[PDB]
RNA sequence: ACCCGGGUAGUCCUGGCUGUAAAGGAUGCGGGCUAGGUGUCGGGCGAGCUUCGAGCUCGCCCGGUGCCGUAGGGAAGCCGUUAAG
RNA sequence: GCCCGAGUGGUGGCCACUAUUAUUGGGCCUAAAGCGGCCGUAGCCGGGCCCGUAAGUCCCUGGCGAAAUCCCACGGCUCAACCGU
């Protein structure tokens, strides 16, 4: 499937960790936060059991998943499966499209960005997006942008007052 | 060390000489040796205690260590000693001294029988005796069509 | 916090008077190390002693209570209730002290415990070497433990990093308490004696320095 | 350690320090001399200086005066007195006064450095709070007594007076001869008399 | 009767080792035991020994450092294949540390790291830790 | 009914059947390993005593039969070289 | 007010928790639970030392256990699910 819910789910240290995280990144549901959970689990889990196993067996099953990692930006230039575990529920979530979009300075805060990939405010490489989860690579980063857009289209929308009175993007 | 068979009771700590090799200071042929065993077989002593008499007035303990290297297939002791010569019983003095004991048993609870102690011991020395048939079967004393009752062990004995 | 730290400890360093040759020499500044105390096993008889290695600012002495029972004797003509409780003393930074106390109020029962809790202090030696390499710190234990207090058997295991703590919320109270950041828990016999199996997992973290391992060679 | 002279050996000797009682025990096995033909057990003589030697060294070492010699003995409670007298520390009690060291509330209270036990059978608990403090123990042991707990020895008699009082005599001239004041190859100042016990009123 | 004679030694020697004793004697004695404290002692867990051949029985007196905590034999005495020791290696021993799962093999006996290095497994014999 | 005065089966012997128990040490059996102390029974050994008999005793050893107790185990009682290690 | 959220809850079934089925990984003096005790058949389990075989056992190669599902990579569909390599 693609969830989890630990074995007791009304556990107070458990939700408090959640409704701080649910703010910060302003997720509209807790099943967002866990989808990143969960997937930061299964790379963790492998990670680890590839570490652990003969060291003979076609090391390309380690490369392939420091591969990925790295493409995708959460490993910078670390050289262990070690560092994999060092990850948390907070950096994926700095990986998130909706977290990229504030950062650059594309948009004023996170609540708005929430908004402007719905309506295609925001284009990605040639194509719109409408989901906001929507994992950004390290090279995708630099081709996010307007065009046929109601932000920029012009110099006298609103839209650009409003990105411009904060500036400042950064951890979500 | 013991077992406790049919009983509680450690068993007895007799120990062997830990000689590998005879004393000198003793001293006798392979050839005086020899006659010392075939006399003493001529008497009606056996093995044991053929071995027991030598130690108590020859001063040989045991006889492996004197005699072997003589012959050095195996060590050279006794009965072996006696079935070259064929002084040797077909049956293995262990199950002979067994079966001999055993039918004097009978002849008692045949007049007496009221016995259950004397009964119990019936069935705990045939039942030592079945063991020890058992395996020498498959070892070669004993034909394997035998099987062991109390009519074929007052045959042995007569 | 910085400076503050010492000035908690020579606070308590204006009227402590020593009872002990021990109380003495650590009030005195002399082997400023409580490892220095540990390796030579003289005896943790002062409480102040501790509140002497421990400031306000860098390791930050969590101090914190698991349970709180209320046990009764009958007497003549009446129930005599008091308190049992059960604290925890331990720095994040590798020491912990489990303490228990009984009293027939509260709030000194807690006191009496938070003090208890002092003298029986210990190390936990962690994992440097890890499991895997010894990339930097000690994440985990050296070595998989285990833990007897009646019914009650624990055992600590080596783990990845970021895998975290993965006891009952009891022990985890304690372990987070020790500094052993990552560790598998594998428990067996009721827990639900939380008393026992606090000591379980104290009696564990302290029979770390009992292994005799190789790498001490 | 040193050859057994006279001084010495016939001091131990005259004492009846030699004369050791019933039971022995698998690791006393070691001083125990010889067997009688009764069950009286008789202590090597050598051993005993020896094991005295060391005994100077062990508490001239602890210099400061916090050793104490206490007695649960009727007997030894003289010799002990009188041998703290010469020595600077002393911890009295018939019994130990428990909470000794485990206890400071306690309105008698010290801090030793060393103990020395006269019957590790009668003085239990002193020997039961020197195992939680961190104290090492020298003392005086009989063909009856274990070595449990107690790590340095000094197999002697200790059932009878005049023994009771050779050996607190020796010791303190021992250790007065380490820490150097009167040595013990010198005739001590002291009479041995004191240390031994009289009754004429109880 | 016995059996598992090596196992009656082990079972000693640690238990031998528990108490703290100085030396130990196996009064059984064997070259499964003479080849797995030969072994033992070059990983180095033991000190010196010395076995007396008596007309009885081989006898070992051992000499124990310290080091050992725990050095067992196998029950049926499970078949390993190699790529199966990393199960019995989580299991049985204490961490990756160690290595002298003692198993039996076509090169001779080994430890558990002594058997990895050659790459060679079979069925288990005893532990070492 | 407990208490008292009579009383059959049975209780005894011989042969047979029946097969149960808190039939307990509530602790299956075998081997190896793991402080000790003491009392006791029988066997061995080195001595002293002697009524010249191991009769009276000391100690080591072997087999059995009790009690106490270190390490350990146990929930605790307890168990602890006669294991419940 | 808390949870979750186009779901959420009720009944039923299965697995987990339950080392409450014990291989991993349970007990059995007094908690359930030792047969009242023995014998030996079938079975399992076996002191040391040398030589043969290499049946188990390990190692290597080779024939082979369809596709799918699973796991990992890359690629495709706005995204993923899903599909392709």
């Amino acid at each position: 499937k693609k969830y989890e819910t630990p074995p007791h789910p009304w556990i107070k240290e458990r939700l408090d960790r959640e409704r701080v995280l649910m703010d910060k990144y302003e997720l509209k549901n807790k099943k967002e936060l866990w989808k990143h959970e969960t997937q930061l689990k299964n790379f963790r889990r492998r990670a680890r059991r590839l570490l652990a196993a003969r060291g003979k067996q076609a090391e390309i099953e380690r490369e392939q998943l420091l591969a990925r990692l790295k493409r995708l930006g959460l490993l910078p230039e670390d050289a262990v499966l070690d560092d994999v575990l060092s990850l948390t529920i907070e950096d994926i979530l700095e990986r998130r499209l909706q977290t990229i979009v504030y950062k650059k300075g594309l948009a004023r805060t996170m609540r708005q960005a929430r908004q402007l990939i719905v309506h295609g405010h925001i284009e990605v490489n040639g194509q719109i997006i409408r989901s906001p989860s929507y994992l950004v690579l390290k090279e995708e980063e630099d081709t996010i942008t307007y065009a046929r857009t109601s932000p920029f289209a012009n110099p006298q929308h609103p839209e650009r007052m409003m990105i411009e009175k904060a500036k400042q993007g950064g951890e979500a | 060390m013991a077992r406790m068979h049919a009983r509680k009771r450690g068993k007895s700590g007799s120990k062997r000489p830990p000689r590998t090799a005879p004393p000198i200071w003793v001293e006798y042929t392979v050839e005086e040796i020899e006659n010392l065993v075939v006399k003493l077989r001529k008497e009606g002593y056996s093995t044991a205690m053929i071995g027991t008499i030598l130690r108590d007035q020859y001063g040989i303990p045991s006889v492996k260590l004197f005699k072997d290297p003589d012959n050095p297939n195996r060590n050279l002791t006794i009965t072996r000693i006696l079935e070259k010569h064929g002084l040797a019983p077909e049956i293995p003095e262990d199950l002979m001294f067994l079966i001999r004991r055993a039918v004097n048993l009978r002849k008692h609870l045949e007049q007496h029988p009221k016995d259950l102690h004397s009964m119990r011991g019936l069935q705990l020395i045939e039942s030592k005796i079945r063991r020890l048939v058992k395996y020498y079967k498959r070892k070669g004393k004993l034909p394997k069509n035998w099987r062991y009752d109390p009519e074929t062990a007052k045959l042995l004995v007569r | 916090m910085s400076q503050e730290w010492k000035e908690y400890a020579k606070r308590v360093l204006d009227e402590w008077e020593p009872k002990t040759k021990l109380g003495m020499m650590v009030k005195e500044g002399q082997i400023t190390d409580i490892h220095e105390i540990f390796r030579r096993g003289y005896q943790i008889k002062e409480p102040e002693i501790i509140d002497v290695l421990l400031p306000e600012v860098n390791a930050r002495e969590n101090q914190e209570v698991l349970d709180i029972a209320l046990t009764v004797r009958m007497t003549d003509s009446g129930r005599r209730v008091r308190f049992r409780v059960l604290a925890a003393v331990g720095n994040r930074d590798g020491y912990v002290g489990l303490g228990i106390g009984h009293g027939k109020e509260v709030g000194i029962a807690i006191r009496k415990a938070i003090n208890y809790a002092k003298l029986n202090i210990i190390e936990i030696k962690r994992g440097c070497g890890s499991w895997e390499c010894r990339c930097r710190r000690p994440h985990s234990v050296p070595f998989a433990v285990e833990g007897k207090e009646g019914s009650v058997r624990v055992r600590l295991i080596p783990g990845p990093r970021g895998l975290g703590l993965v006891i009952g919320d009891v022990g985890k109270k304690i372990l987070r308490l020790a500094g052993v950041q990552d560790v598998w828990s594998q428990t067996f016999g009721e827990t639900r004696t939380t008393v026992n199996f606090a000591k379980a997992v104290f009696n564990a973290l302290y029979n770390t320095n009992r292994v005799a391992i190789s790498p001490e060679m | 350690m040193a050859d057994e002279y006279l001084v010495p050996l016939d001091q131990y000797l005259a004492a009846g320090v030699h004369i050791g009682t019933q039971q022995k025990t698998k690791d006393m096995k070691k001083f125990i001399y010889r067997v009688r033909q009764d069950g009286l057990y008789v202590l090597d003589v050598r051993k005993t200086d020896e094991r005295l030697k060391v005994a100077g060294k062990f508490l001239a070492k602890f210099e400061p005066q916090s050793i104490l010699a206490v007695s649960v003995r009727l007997y030894g409670q003289k010799p002990v007195k009188k041998f703290g007298e010469v020595t600077g520390a002393r911890a009295i009690p018939g019994r130990f006064l428990p909470g000794t060291m485990t206890n400071p509330a306690v309105k008698n209270f010290f801090e030793p450095d060393v103990l020395i036990v006269t019957d590790p059978r009668a003085d239990h608990q002193a020997m039961r709070e020197a195992v939680e403090i961190g104290i090492p123990i020298v003392a005086l042991v009989d063909t009856e007594n274990l070595l449990s707990y107690v790590d340095l020895a000094i197999p002697t008699n200790n059932k009878g007076r005049k023994a009771l009082a050779l050996i607190y005599w020796i010791l303190a001239r021992e250790i007065l001869y380490n820490r150097g004041e009167i040595q013990s190859r010198e005739d001590f100042k002291i009479p041995v008399e004191e240390f031994e016990m009289k009754i004429v009123r109880r | 009767t016995l059996l598992d004679p090596l196992a009656n030694a082990l079972s000693h020697i640690t238990n031998s080792e528990r108490v703290g004793k100085r030396e130990v004697y196996i009064k059984p004695a064997s070259k499964l035991i003479g080849e797995v404290l030969r072994v033992m002692q070059k990983y180095g867990y033991i000190g010196e020994f010395e076995f007396i051949d008596d007309g009885r029985a081989g006898v070992y007196r051992v000499q124990l450092l310290g080091r050992i905590n725990k050095a067992g034999a196998i029950k049926p005495r499970f078949p390993v294949k190699v790529s199966e020791f990393e199960k019995w290696e989580k299991r049985f021993l204490p961490a990756f540390e160690f290595g002298i799962l003692i198993v039996s093999t076509s090169q001779g006996v080994m430890s558990h790291k002594e058997a990895i290095e050659k790459g060679i497994g079979g069925r288990l014999i005893a532990y070492v830790y």
